[PDB]
């Protein structure tokens, strides 16, 4: 059998591999790597194992992108290349359900309004409004600029002949 | 489901391919074929296949070298992904298997 | 048939794969992704896709 | 790993040395006892 | 073909242009007909066709290129049982073909 | 649990593949094939195999490019990445008194 147990505050699963039976274990960081990592992993540590496909507690298959940590929120049987070892991660989710749902309502409905309106289009128009405006002053300096280069340059050339 | 019948004196395959659920059609040379290309050539006509192997009736699986001819004696299960369609129709006229009967029928 | 649904805040996608006849679903960040990265993974998911628009 | 259980060909380095092992060649245990981020429900109530 | 199953990735040209066949693009179906030539006797073809066939069997039935193999690799042995018998009476020839060419070469002289 | 037979004048090998637990059946050819190149074979149906090699009861390794017709006639440990079966290859039926003489002018016909 397989099983994921958590260490350091990262999952450990403790996998059986096909080939070579013998318990070989593997970590995964749940949110930098996606089964689509992990899964391939498995797939390199060993080779006979030619088709693995994680899967929902029912015939829903995950994706090859669905992060470990949205995967790990409940049970998920892992098919090898001939058995359906079915883990059954610890449960850690941690947060009421209607409250988990009630954020879950919040963070899509940020999001909507983020895309109604073109939030990211404005953006880029704000800094685009900064980038003239520094190109406003830059040229309006350019100017300025050459009569205090030779300013600067006389003052100092005569600076130097009373070092001198 | 799947049936092989001689045609211009090679067999075509028509296998039922999954995506599309189309029905594909090989002609496979028994003399200069193993499994491990009439597979391969199963595959690459449409990648959407997992894993495919060839069982002989009784669960053993037959090799990745084996010439069709040699496969084309008896039936065969032909698995594709999790469905088994297991092809006896190759109409073997093995019933004398009396060579010097076949090649008077071939002289004839 | 396909039908997406949001769950922690991201919507899931449980579209029915052809070969297998497999119910895959995905799990896109619907702000950093187009459909020209969404429909890579339904592809590599199962090469089988032979073509696929939206 | 110290169970025994043999850790995978490809996990990470630092989460390797992260905890004590037994790297073994053809017959040794070189016995290493090297130096010294999950979601969770505390942290969630910090983003509201 | 002309119905529904489609033509395999190997299957040769002409064993295909024996009938029409449709051809499809990504959104179209041409239908193609290319002029049929063969005219060799249908039914005659198929008696031939048998033949191939029945030949065939009789080349696996009895594992022929296994047998063409083995006569092959029984003339090896015999060109390596004379080759054999050669090392013997190759030397004192090779002894022979150069004192009775030493002789040669001084008479030479 | 190995088994080597004879299916139309040719060996059949039954290997037990690790992998899947499930039995794949080689056919070789006596003259032309090798161990050299049945073992690749034995690879490619499962490449969950990485050591793996054979040899006869007390010749610890038959090299590579041996005639499998020299392997054949005499049992062997077949090694797979622990297991080492031993076969039980079967003694070939002697049926080449005149038959194959009548026979051999059918085959050179055919």
């Amino acid at each position: 059998d397989v099983t994921v147990v958590y260490q350091n505050g990262l999952p450990v699963i403790s996998v059986r591999l096909p080939s070579r039976r013998e318990r070989c274990q593997f970590t995964l960081k749940p949110i930098s790597d996606s089964v689509g990592v992990f899964l391939r992993q498995l797939q390199e540590e060993d080779r006979g194992i030619d088709r693995v496909a994680i899967y929902s507690p029912d015939g829903v298959r995950v994706a090859a992108s669905t992060g470990i940590d949205l995967l790990l929120l409940d049970d998920f049987k892992l098919v090898i290349n001939d058995l359906t070892y079915h883990v059954r991660p610890p449960k850690r989710d941690l947060l009421s359900h209607e409250n988990a749902a009630t954020l879950n309502d919040v963070k899509t409905l940020v999001q909507q309004l983020y895309t109604t309106l073109c939030i990211e289009q404005h953006q880029l128009n704000k800094e685009r409004e900064l980038i003239e405006r520094l190109e406003d002053l830059k040229e309006q300096l350019a100017p300025l600029e050459k009569v205090r280069i030779e300013i600067s340059r006389k003052a100092e050339k005569r600076t130097t002949l009373v070092l001198w | 489901d799947v049936t092989v019948v001689y045609q211009n004196g090679l067999p075509v395959i028509s296998v039922r391919l999954p995506s599309r659920r189309e029905r594909c059609q090989f002609t496979l040379k028994p003399i200069s074929d193993s499994v491990g290309v009439f597979l391969r050539q199963l595959q690459e006509e449409d990648r959407g296949i997992d894993r495919v192997a060839i069982y002989s009736p009784d669960g053993v699986r037959v090799a990745a070298s084996t010439g069709i001819d040699l496969l084309l004696l008896d039936d065969f299960k032909l698995v594709i992904n999790d469905l088994t369609y297991h092809v006896r129709p190759p109409k073997r006229d093995l019933l004398s298997h009396e060579n010097a009967a076949t090649l008077n029928d071939v002289k004839t």
